[PDB]
RNA sequence: AACCUGGGGAACUGAAACAUCUCAGUACCCAGAGGAGAGGAAAGAGAAAUCGACUCCCUGAGUAGCGGCGAGCGAAAGGGGA
RNA sequence: AGCCAUGGGGGAAUCUGGGCGGACCACCGCCUAAGGCUAAGUACUCCGGGUGACCGAUAGCGCACCAGUACCGUGAGGGAAA
RNA sequence: GGCGUGCCUAUUGAAGCAUGAGCCGGCGACUCACGGUCGUGGGCGAGCUUAAGCCGUUGAGGCGGAGGCGUAGGGAAACCGAG
RNA sequence: GUAAGAGGAGGUAUAGGGAGCGACGCUUGCCCGGUGCCGGAAGGUCAAGGGGAGGGGUGCAAGCCCCGAACCGAAGCCCCGG
RNA sequence: GGGCAGUUUGACUGGGGCGGUCGCCUCCUAAAAGGUAACGGAGGCGCCCAAAGGUCCCCUCAGGCGGGACGGAAAUCCGCCGGAGAGCGCAAGGGUAGAAGGGGGCCUGACUGCGAGGCCUGCAAGCCGAGCAGGGGCGAAAGCCGGGCCUAGUGAACCGGUGGU
């Protein structure tokens, strides 16, 4: 009755105007040590996923 | 029940402090394209019972639009829209917050 | 019974080839070594693959105690 | 043994790797920090 | 009969194991009240120098936030009403 | 991690007094604890009435009928058919 | 005289010496609420719609805009804005 | 048994509880390093608490608030024996 | 502190157990694109290097034969032959002397901000990368440099430490 939001989702994936789907690149916390530096300025940005991008959606809809 | 796809990660961080959510002055967009509709002298008054501003409180007139001459108050301006409303006309920023 | 073992089998080869057209940046060749060499217009990175510097046609050569090569004639 | 590049007149870093026993007690090769621009950077 | 307040208070189950967590202050035990009971005239709310006991409905709101930030839980001010 | 409550220990002041506005301090405000009472709006349905795009005797209450009976069980308890 | 390996279930495969059924009659299993998503039939349209409640009826409806969705996005945010 | 209490026992080490072996006869050897239990006013480690060098937040300030070293702290564990 | 309570005690596997294995790289199996199974056949990886990196300049092996005082199968030197059978830090493979191998000079691009276009791919990842801007290195210059001839040398998220904004 009433569906509650995944805030799991909330908190690290952001819905697109359009309706894609971003969220972080992963890997890049911890991983590093002197990995290139190339690796962390791609790693930097955020991308949009596809499938899940669908499953994901599903997870919120008030949101 | 291997990993969700929930291997990503929250980037967004400021995501909730205890007490949370800091009330703050909510301003909302309004183009000229759809505050030419209409003319005389807008203000937040017209522009909530104009079916536009909806008492979301603070009014920010912007961008895309064809100025409209006349006077128009609002809590703010975009530099954009600010400078198409002066080639046509006068308008006062918002009150004192 | 110390086997029974191997590796991620890497999907090498040719990747691109002769008569077909390419956008500038397109992989002509993953490969072990220098099994084909580079050429008018085709430059190769550090792990040996070859790749197109500029749109064009792809066309192969070979030249016996000098090796194969990989080149784009151009042509827009 | 993980090291980080500390710059001088300043605190920038970069990632790193010495290597201790072997010949290296003394790491102060250059870098290029975005605060400002080129300067000489410690072990540390 | 059920409704109500209080004193005590589980586990299966869910987390596809499980221990925090969940089920749940639920089942149930007990005490007490009455046609109702509880609550109730601010050592209040919380940002407006604003509101003005309490209770109940709508909304705010699946928001704010809580959470092995997992499963999942989930307000209040304000506004519309009795 | 304040606020409300309090099992243990230390332990004031009476308005130039005290509590609060999410650790803490200053400023700016809000409120008067450690006594009590209060109708209405709200909940329920043993009981009475009314009404059903509710059943029509294997349905509908377990029971349309002499049913919480017969019968079963030491007992709590189970429980028909007609 | 010709031809002819029950039914169901489960299976790579059943007439199967695998499962279920003595026979008949009746009972017997994809529902509803709320929230979504897509499609579809309509009303309206840069707009659309009310909720509790109130008035009215006694199978009658109307009032009620609080609120919700949409008209701006990007950013963790401050902020800026067709960017 | 939560407790009050009751059993032990209206008994008192020739008594009571626990454990093993199991009339009676001849017997029951060596190992205490580990484990247990028993002994050991030293020392080592150790919680709250005491202490307070030193440090921080805020205020104009008197202050308020917080962090916090040395040293003093029990059983247990280590250690020395049986 | 099993007196008592709630629980955990993996999967693969010619049944299960015992044994062995679990991720990554090389080769064969693999049937001439890619891909492909088995508790099929063989090996490796969980590092290493401030020189084993960047650039500019220069040099070319292993081996064999002949000759040389210590030497003797092999130390160092001379001669002729020798196209790669050496080397390339480590496994194998591919590659390679028209260098990727060996030596020297100067240097630290084991840069910052990005990144067209692609390889691979269920997702997530993984890999290649011209070019633009900034500030640099070596070279006279054309140019080269976003670590190492390449393919192993590794770990989502969550939680927290540290430095900065
Ligand atoms: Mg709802
Ligand atoms: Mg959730
Ligand atoms: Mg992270
Ligand atoms: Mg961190
Ligand atoms: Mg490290
Ligand atoms: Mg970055
Ligand atoms: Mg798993
Ligand atoms: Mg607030
Ligand atoms: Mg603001
Ligand atoms: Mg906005
Ligand atoms: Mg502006
Ligand atoms: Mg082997
Ligand atoms: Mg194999
Ligand atoms: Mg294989
Ligand atoms: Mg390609
Ligand atoms: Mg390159
Ligand atoms: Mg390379
Ligand atoms: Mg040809
Ligand atoms: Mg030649
Ligand atoms: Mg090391
Ligand atoms: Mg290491
Ligand atoms: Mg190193
Ligand atoms: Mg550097
Ligand atoms: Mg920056
Ligand atoms: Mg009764
Ligand atoms: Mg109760
Ligand atoms: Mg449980
Ligand atoms: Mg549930
Ligand atoms: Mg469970
Ligand atoms: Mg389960
Ligand atoms: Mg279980
Ligand atoms: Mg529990
Ligand atoms: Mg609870
Ligand atoms: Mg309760
Ligand atoms: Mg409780
Ligand atoms: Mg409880
Ligand atoms: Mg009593
Ligand atoms: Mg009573
Ligand atoms: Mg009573
Ligand atoms: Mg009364
Ligand atoms: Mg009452
Ligand atoms: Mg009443
Ligand atoms: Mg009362
Ligand atoms: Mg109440
Ligand atoms: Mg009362
Ligand atoms: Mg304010
Ligand atoms: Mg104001
Ligand atoms: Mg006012
Ligand atoms: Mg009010
Ligand atoms: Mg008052
Ligand atoms: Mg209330
Ligand atoms: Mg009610
Ligand atoms: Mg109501
Ligand atoms: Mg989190
Ligand atoms: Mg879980
Ligand atoms: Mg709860
Ligand atoms: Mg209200
Ligand atoms: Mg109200
Ligand atoms: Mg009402
Ligand atoms: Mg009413
Ligand atoms: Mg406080
Ligand atoms: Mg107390
Ligand atoms: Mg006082
Ligand atoms: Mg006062
Ligand atoms: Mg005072
Ligand atoms: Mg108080
Ligand atoms: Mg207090
Ligand atoms: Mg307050
Ligand atoms: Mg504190
Ligand atoms: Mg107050
Ligand atoms: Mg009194
Ligand atoms: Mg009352
Ligand atoms: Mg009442
Ligand atoms: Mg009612
Ligand atoms: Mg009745
Ligand atoms: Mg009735
Ligand atoms: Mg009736
Ligand atoms: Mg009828
Ligand atoms: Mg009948
Ligand atoms: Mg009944
Ligand atoms: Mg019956
Ligand atoms: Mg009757
Ligand atoms: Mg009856
Ligand atoms: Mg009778
Ligand atoms: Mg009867
Ligand atoms: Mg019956
Ligand atoms: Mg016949
Ligand atoms: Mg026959
Ligand atoms: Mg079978
Ligand atoms: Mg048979
Ligand atoms: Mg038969
Ligand atoms: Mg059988
Ligand atoms: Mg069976
Ligand atoms: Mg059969
Ligand atoms: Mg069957
Ligand atoms: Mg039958
Ligand atoms: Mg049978
Ligand atoms: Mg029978
Ligand atoms: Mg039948
Ligand atoms: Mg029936
Ligand atoms: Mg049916
Ligand atoms: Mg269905
Ligand atoms: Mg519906
Ligand atoms: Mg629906
Ligand atoms: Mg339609
Ligand atoms: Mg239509
Ligand atoms: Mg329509
Ligand atoms: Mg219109
Ligand atoms: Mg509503
Ligand atoms: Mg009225
Ligand atoms: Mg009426
Ligand atoms: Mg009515
Ligand atoms: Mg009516
Ligand atoms: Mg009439
Ligand atoms: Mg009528
Ligand atoms: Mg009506
Ligand atoms: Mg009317
Ligand atoms: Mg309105
Ligand atoms: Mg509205
Ligand atoms: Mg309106
Ligand atoms: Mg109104
Ligand atoms: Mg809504
Ligand atoms: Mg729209
Ligand atoms: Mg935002
Ligand atoms: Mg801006
Ligand atoms: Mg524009
Ligand atoms: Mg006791
Ligand atoms: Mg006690
Ligand atoms: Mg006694
Ligand atoms: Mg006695
Ligand atoms: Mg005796
Ligand atoms: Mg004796
Ligand atoms: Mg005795
Ligand atoms: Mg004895
Ligand atoms: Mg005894
Ligand atoms: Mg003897
Ligand atoms: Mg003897
Ligand atoms: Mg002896
Ligand atoms: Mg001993
Ligand atoms: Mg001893
Ligand atoms: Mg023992
Ligand atoms: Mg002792
Ligand atoms: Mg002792
Ligand atoms: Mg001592
Ligand atoms: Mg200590
Ligand atoms: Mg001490
Ligand atoms: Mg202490
Ligand atoms: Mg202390
Ligand atoms: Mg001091
Ligand atoms: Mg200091
Ligand atoms: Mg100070
Ligand atoms: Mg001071
Ligand atoms: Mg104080
Ligand atoms: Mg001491
Ligand atoms: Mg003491
Ligand atoms: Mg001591
Ligand atoms: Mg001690
Ligand atoms: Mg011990
Ligand atoms: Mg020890
Ligand atoms: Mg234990
Ligand atoms: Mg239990
Ligand atoms: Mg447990
Ligand atoms: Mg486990
Ligand atoms: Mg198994
Ligand atoms: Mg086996
Ligand atoms: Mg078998
Ligand atoms: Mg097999
Ligand atoms: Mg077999
Ligand atoms: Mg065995
Ligand atoms: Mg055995
Ligand atoms: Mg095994
Ligand atoms: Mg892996
Ligand atoms: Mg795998
Ligand atoms: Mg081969
Ligand atoms: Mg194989
Ligand atoms: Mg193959
Ligand atoms: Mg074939
Ligand atoms: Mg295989
Ligand atoms: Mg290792
Ligand atoms: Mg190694
Ligand atoms: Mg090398
Ligand atoms: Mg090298
Ligand atoms: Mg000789
Ligand atoms: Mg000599
Ligand atoms: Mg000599
Ligand atoms: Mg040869
Ligand atoms: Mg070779
Ligand atoms: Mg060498
Ligand atoms: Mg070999
Ligand atoms: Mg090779
Ligand atoms: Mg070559
Ligand atoms: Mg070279
Ligand atoms: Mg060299
Ligand atoms: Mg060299
Ligand atoms: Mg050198
Ligand atoms: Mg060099
Ligand atoms: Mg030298
Ligand atoms: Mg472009
Ligand atoms: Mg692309
Ligand atoms: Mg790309
Ligand atoms: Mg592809
Ligand atoms: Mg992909
Ligand atoms: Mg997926
Ligand atoms: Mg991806
Ligand atoms: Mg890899
Ligand atoms: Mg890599
Ligand atoms: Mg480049
Ligand atoms: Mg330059
Ligand atoms: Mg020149
Ligand atoms: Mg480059
Ligand atoms: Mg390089
Ligand atoms: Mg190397
Ligand atoms: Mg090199
Ligand atoms: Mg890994
Ligand atoms: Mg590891
Ligand atoms: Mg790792
Ligand atoms: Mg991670
Ligand atoms: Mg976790
Ligand atoms: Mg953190
Ligand atoms: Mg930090």
């Amino acid at each position: 009755p009433k569906m509650k939001t995944h805030k799991g989702a909330k908190k690290r994936v952001k819905i697109t105007a359009s309706g894609k789907v971003v969220a972080m690149k992963t890997g890049k916390r911890h991983l590093n040590w002197q990995k290139s530096g190339k690796e962390i300025r791609q790693k930097g940005r955020k991308f949009v996923l596809a499938k899940p991008e669908a499953e994901r959606i599903k997870l919120l809809l008030p949101y | 029940g291997r990993s969700t796809t929930l291997m990503r990660l929250p980037k967004r961080g400021m995501q909730g402090q205890v007490p949370g959510e800091i009330k703050r002055p909510r301003y909302q967009g309004v183009n000229l394209k759809d505050l030419a509709r209409f003319e005389g002298e807008v203000t937040p008054e017209l522009l909530v019972r104009a079916g536009l501003l909806k008492k979301g409180y603070r009014l920010k007139i912007l961008g895309e639009g064809e100025a409209k001459p006349l006077k128009v108050v609002a809590h703010a301006f975009s530099k954009s829209a600010l400078e198409k409303l002066k080639a046509a006309g006068g308008e006062p920023v918002l009150l004192e917050a | 019974t110390k086997n029974g073992r191997d590796s991620q089998a890497k999907r090498l080869g040719v990747k691109r080839y002769e008569g077909q057209v390419v956008r500038a940046g397109n992989i002509l060749v993953r490969q072990r070594g220098t099994r084909f060499k580079p050429g008018k217009n085709v430059g190769m990175g550090r792990d040996f693959t070859l790749f197109a510097l500029v749109d064009g046609v792809v066309e192969f050569q070979d030249r016996g105690r000098l090796g194969r090569y990989v080149h784009v004639r151009p042509l827009a | 043994l993980l090291l980080e590049c500390t710059e001088c007149k300043r605190r920038n870093y970069a990632t790193e790797k010495n290597k201790r026993n072997t010949p290296n007690k003394l790491e102060l090769r250059k870098y290029c920090p975005w605060c400002r621009k080129h300067t000489v950077h410690r072990e540390v």
